[PDB]
RNA sequence: AGGAUAGUGGCCUACCAUGGUUUCAACGGGUAACGGGGAAUAAGGGUUCGAUUCCGGAGAGGGAGCCUGAGAAACGGCUACCACAUCCAAGGAAGGCAGCAGGCGCGCAAAUUACCCAAUCCUAAUUCAGGGAGGUAGUGACAAUAAAUAACGAUACAGGGCCCAUUCGGGUCUUGUAAUUGGAAUGAGUACAAUGUAAAUACCUUAACGAGGAACAAUUGGAGGGCAAGUCUGGUGCCAGCAGCCGCGGUAAUUCCAGCUCCAAUAGCGUAUAUUAAAGUUGUUGCAGUUAAAAAGCUCGUAGUUGAACUUUGGGCCCGGUUGGCC
RNA sequence: GGACUUUUACUUUGAAAAAAUUAGAGUGUUCAAAGCAGGCGUAUUGCUCGAAUAUAUUAGCAUGGAAUAAUAGAAUAGGACG
């Protein structure tokens, strides 16, 4: 006896398991964005499915419907806040047209790579997982973080990272110790 | 509808298969690195496109 | 790090309102010596079987076994 | 009016007609008759346990020609006798007789598979050990 | 079964207490008292969850056992004491006075009053009847039995109770145009004036109420509580005054006063 | 009418009357039925499930009966019987885990005889006592969230280049290959400590240790079609086996047994059973009935369903909310 | 309070339909599943936003409408008006 904790699945798997077109398009997304799974693509497609469904029944409602206005503005605000939907094209007809590439563009792994700072998406991910990037003053080690368009200018190297300062790194320290051992004092 | 056929030959082909041990080879990367390998192998290193592409060619 | 703080207007009211476990944390109290929860419950259930002080029962048991 | 009634007040007729005609469906008939619990070797369950009574060599249906290596099993919870296929190259050697075996259906919801006549169960485990683990040598049967 | 229930499972408590889903299997079960269970606010919920003066029930009991809190001028050491609508809560320490009035979201609000306001409460007349020895009396919404009421007082009227002596100071009739407060249903917390009252003899008299901005709503008479004349309430209303903004305009003022 | 009950009432009794339900499905039978809030799937309509965190109900091995009490037909109350069963000195006496933990049994099928009242609350004469209620930890790949198993250089050949690289240089630009080669980076793990906690475990944080085959080595299924992925090599020769289904296997087996390579999903992936979609193969939306399954041989006919048209229209006036439309 | 009441289906609005759950508003639980938190100073003696909203089907309740579909009315006038 206690209130159940709520949980949800964040992905769906596709309908036909083996479509060469979908398999190629998914692998191209994984390669271009440095993803680990097809589940990473599936999770985005699942998020589009919920967003597109919500926008869909809102558009079924006529204009100036209080619910269509209120919820449609909140959905537009959130997607504009996260950068998936442009600052213009602020409409439900335009949130209906959003793609998986729009969401993958806003991952921290992509943004760490595109703001210099990583020289690769795979480099960006390992730097992220290894606690080298702080989105603000907060270290973020999740590559799917959804930078929200106000944090872009705050993304930088973690202050407690050897790429940020205050420590030259564990392996560099051991190697410098060996050199001191061989050389002297 | 006989149910009492000969059972002496069970496991014949498997037990008489010449045993060969797997050849040790360098490990493949796991995870995001393997998908990276698959992406370069199929979309950047694309050289043989027989039909549309080829993936396990036989010797020829 | 983020936590919670209490400042009392004197030590005595701190000892009045603070939980025992926090006072033991600060050395302001002593962790009372009590038996295990199972031991207390078993002792209570054993003493339920005695009516009165029970020293009459002990006297009779001693005398019956002696004679 | 193409048959069925269309009046706004014909709900009783339509629901009763649907009730009558759902008995023509296999699944609805079986579920509402409770035939899995009543007339089925597994009493409606997904798996069952039994004891190997004897090893059988079943001659496969034409045009195939093979000995399919099944076992007669007596189920612990029912006492019913079933025939279970023993799947792999060998693996009949692992089964022996008087050993307990975990049986499963095969996937055709009844309806004996392939070329194996009258066999609708397959051995999954023997003596508490997976046939797959025994076949791939990952594990051994407990002799004692 | 077999007798009265003593526990209140969390997820079965009144929603307006705003108790968290997790961190507990149970909720404070209000004691028997002046207000109904679903319409009450236990003292532990008020002191701990609303006023944050106590971190847990043990501190709520510690506060109450020193006789700081008082409901309608009496100490009420009970932890689950069922304080309700228009109850006056006094804390002699902090010199603080509260009246339990719902905000416009149908929840008890932390509403502060002065000492002069805390000197009295209002009661809705639940019944008027002759007691033994033929002595008339009124019964209010908080269970108060008040002997020798003014004969003009009927049911659904409101009385001003001295709360030092259990005495009526004056009263308000139930007539069209009088300010009322919604104490139940889905319009709980709204304030407006009676437009008219439709009878429905045999069951459920209804009341038509419009607020300041001419928004009309219909509520059962059981939920309607007279609180004053046209304007000028006899109690100090909470912030909002029961206007019931829509969510769009609610959001508009959120973004207005959050950006200065 | 009386009795009984807290009280209404065939609840019961006496007398009296002959009523009451039912093809709009009574009565009976079944249920691998507790009901609901809900759950799964689903374009819409639907289909299946709901023992189970909340609400209501019922029960405490099966029956019945009763005491105390405001409240129980109470079972961690009693009485009796039935079933099971413990102790015994044989005289007797004591029982009820569908509370928690735990055992047996049953089975395809489900965890510790742990710690604590610190929290949530509840009870009591009560701030204090108690609470296997509850919380904490243990087992736990039920389900769910996030997401390591590498990243980056230099040396090898690609080549897409320009002044007709003439035949290649030019400070071209290295995406891919050299079981090379370099220094960086980090947590899995381990621990000073602090934090955490009722006390701890863990998490979060953190000093010192912690990758070169970074052996700190990811699996599960597959590679004829459906259906993404070999006609490569060795084995076997209608055998062994595979194969949901169509089909493979009888000496070139892309289908078996293996090695190599490849594909799919991936800390998960298969198998069985059930159920939903697919199923417009249950059909209201929305099926079919000449010949594929299906128009009763034919007519009458009750219940059901369905059932032609017609009764104040038209014109006018006034109030009067909404978009912008013109500083 | 009536020399005062044709009945019904249907539809509109309102209300009611516990909480959890579903959809959904807000909020950087480091992300997310979640949760109902939190945020801002002058951290010198505290200031402040929230914990929405919708759906919840049938039956019952109140209400507007009067198309559709039934029903009733004055024929031995035992009719209405007064
Ligand atoms: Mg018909
Ligand atoms: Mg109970
Ligand atoms: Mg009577
Ligand atoms: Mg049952
Ligand atoms: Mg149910
Ligand atoms: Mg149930
Ligand atoms: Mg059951
Ligand atoms: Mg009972
Ligand atoms: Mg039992
Ligand atoms: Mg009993
Ligand atoms: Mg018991
Ligand atoms: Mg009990
Ligand atoms: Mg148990
Ligand atoms: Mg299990
Ligand atoms: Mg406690
Ligand atoms: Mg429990
Ligand atoms: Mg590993
Ligand atoms: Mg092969
Ligand atoms: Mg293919
Ligand atoms: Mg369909
Ligand atoms: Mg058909
Ligand atoms: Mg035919
Ligand atoms: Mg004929
Ligand atoms: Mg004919
Ligand atoms: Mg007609
Ligand atoms: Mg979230």
């Amino acid at each position: 006896p206690r209130a159940p904790r709520t949980y949800s699945k964040t992905y769906s798997t596709p309908k036909r398991p083996y479509e060469s077109s979908r398999l190629d398009a998914e692998l191209k997304l994984a390669g271009e964005f440095g993803l680990k799974n097809k589940k990473e693509i599936y999770r985005i497609s699942f998020q589009l499915s919920k967003i597109r469904r919500a926008a869909r029944d809102l558009l079924t409602r006529d204009e100036k419907d209080p619910k269509r206005l209120f919820e449609g503005n909140a959905l537009i605000r959130r997607l504009v806040r996260v950068g998936v939907l442009s600052e213009d094209k602020k409409k439900l007809d335009y949130v209906l047209a959003l793609k998986v590439e729009d969401f993958l563009e806003r991952r921290l792994q992509t943004q760490v790579y595109k703001l210099g700072l990583a020289k690769s998406v795979h480099h960006a991910r390992v730097l992220i997982t290894q606690r080298h990037i702080a989105v603000g003053k907060q270290i973020v080690n999740i590559p799917s973080f959804m930078v929200r368009l106000d944090s872009e200018k705050h993304i930088d190297f973690a202050p407690t990272s050897p790429f940020g300062g205050a420590r030259p790194g564990r392996v560099a320290r051991r190697n410098a110790a060996r050199k001191a051992e061989a050389s002297g004092e | 509808a006989k149910v009492h056929g000969s059972l002496a030959r069970a496991g014949k082909v498997k037990s008489q298969t010449p045993k060969v041990e797997k050849t040790e080879k360098p490990k493949k990367p796991k995870g995001r690195a393997y998908k990276r390998l698959l992406y370069t192998r199929r979309f950047v290193n694309v050289t043989l496109v027989n039909g549309k592409r080829r993936m396990n060619p036989g010797p020829s | 790090s983020v936590g919670f703080g209490l400042v009392y207007n004197s030590v005595a009211e701190a000892k009045k309102f603070e939980p025992t476990y926090r006072l033991v944390r600060y050395g302001l109290a002593e962790k009372v010596e009590k038996a295990s929860r199972q031991q207390r419950k078993q002792k209570k259930n054993r003493d339920k079987k005695i009516f009165g002080t029970g020293k009459r029962l002990a006297k009779k048991v001693a005398r019956r076994n002696a004679d | 009016g193409k048959g069925k009634p269309r009046g706004l007040n014909s709900a009783r007729k339509l629901r009763v007609h649907r009730r009558n005609n759902r008995w023509a469906e296999n699944n609805y008939k079986k579920r509402l008759l409770g035939t899995a619990f009543k007339s089925s070797p597994f009493g409606g369950s997904s798996h069952a346990k039994g004891i190997v009574l004897e090893k059988l060599g079943i001659e496969s249906k034409q045009p195939n020609s093979a000995i399919r290596k099944c076992v007669r099993v007596q189920l612990i919870k029912n006492g019913k006798k079933v025939t279970a296929f023993v799947p792999n190259d060998g693996c009949l050697n692992f089964v022996d007789e008087n050993d307990e075996v975990l049986l499963a259906g095969f996937g055709r919801k009844g309806k004996a598979k392939g070329d194996i006549p009258g066999v609708r169960f397959k051995v999954v485990k023997v003596s508490g050990v997976s046939l797959l683990a025994l076949w791939k040598e990952k594990k051994e049967k407990p002799r004692s | 079964a077999r007798g009265p229930k003593k526990h209140l499972k969390r997820l079965a408590a009144p929603h307006h207490w705003l108790l968290d889903k997790l961190s507990g299997c149970y909720a404070p079960r209000p004691s028997a008292g002046p207000h109904k269970l679903r319409e009450s606010l236990p003292l532990i919920v008020f002191l701990r969850n609303r006023l944050k003066y106590a971190l847990n029930g043990r501190e709520v009991k510690a506060i109450l056992m020193q006789r700081h809190v008082k409901v309608d001028g009496k100490v009420r050491t009970d932890t689950t004491y069922p304080a309700g609508f228009m109850d006056v809560i006094t804390l002699d320490a902090t010199n603080e006075n509260f009246r339990l009035v719902y905000d416009v979201k149908g929840r008890f609000a932390v509403h502060r009053i002065t000492d002069e306001e805390a000197s009295y409460k209002l009661g809705k007349v639940k019944k008027v009847q002759l007691g033994k020895k033929g002595v008339p009396y009124v019964v209010t919404h908080d269970g108060r039995t008040i002997r020798y009421p003014d004969p003009n007082i009927k049911v659904n009227d409101t009385v001003k109770i001295d709360l030092a002596s259990g005495k009526i100071t004056d009263f308000i009739k139930f007539d069209a145009g009088k300010l009322v407060y919604v104490t139940g249903g889905r319009n709980l917390g709204r304030i407006g004036t009676i437009v008219h009252k439709e009878r429905h003899d045999g069951g459920f008299d209804l009341v038509h109420i419009k607020d300041s901005l001419d928004n009309t709503f219909v509520t059962r008479l059981n939920n309607v509580f007279v609180i004053g004349e046209q304007g000028k309430p006899y109690i100090s209303l909470p912030k909002g005054k029961g206007i019931k903004l829509s969510i769009a305009e609610e959001r508009d003022r959120r973004r207005a006063q959050q950006g200065l």
